């Protein structure tokens, strides 16, 4: 939470081009069955991802 | 003016009028804060109640 | 003349000579400060 409202507070006030385009958290207090890790990552686009 | 006294006029409510203390309309910003923004003028004004 | 719209040679080269500006912390500037685009005409407004 602290990371990702830094990123946008950072880059809130910005003047440059800056865009990202999806903020995607991950549950791993479950077991990976479903592969809903594979489905949210898979949807991803942007060239840089902030992990 | 003549327009909030007009709308006063054909709804009954009256009205207290009051100028912004910040001297500026309205903007979303954080002075001392980078975790959380806050609104100033009279935007702030009208989400301060 | 010096304005020929909101597209000009003199409004898109902010020259030390002409100098244009708006009121900050207003709607006009979270506009200019919204766009890329607009960001040099904003770096020449945030001075003056």
């Amino acid at each position: 939470q602290d990371f990702e409202n830094k990123v946008r507070s950072t880059i809130e006030n910005s003047f440059v081009g800056w865009e990202l385009e999806e903020v995607i958290h991950l549950d791993m207090s479950l077991d990976d069955i479903d592969s809903k890790i594979q489905n949210q990552l898979c949807k991803l686009q942007s060239p840089v991802i902030l992990l | 003016v003549d327009l909030l006294i007009k709308l006063a006029r054909e709804m009954d409510f009256t009205y207290e009028v009051h100028l912004v203390a910040d001297g500026k309309f309205g903007t979303q910003e954080r002075v001392n804060n980078s975790n959380a923004a806050a609104w100033n003028g009279m935007m702030g004004e009208l989400l301060s109640g | 003349e010096r304005i020929t719209g909101i597209n000009d040679p003199r409004l898109r080269n902010p020259s030390d000579k002409f100098i244009y500006a708006t009121v900050k912390q207003s709607s006009v500037d979270i506009y200019f400060r919204r766009q890329v685009e607009l960001s040099t005409m904003y770096r020449h407004m945030e001075k003056h």
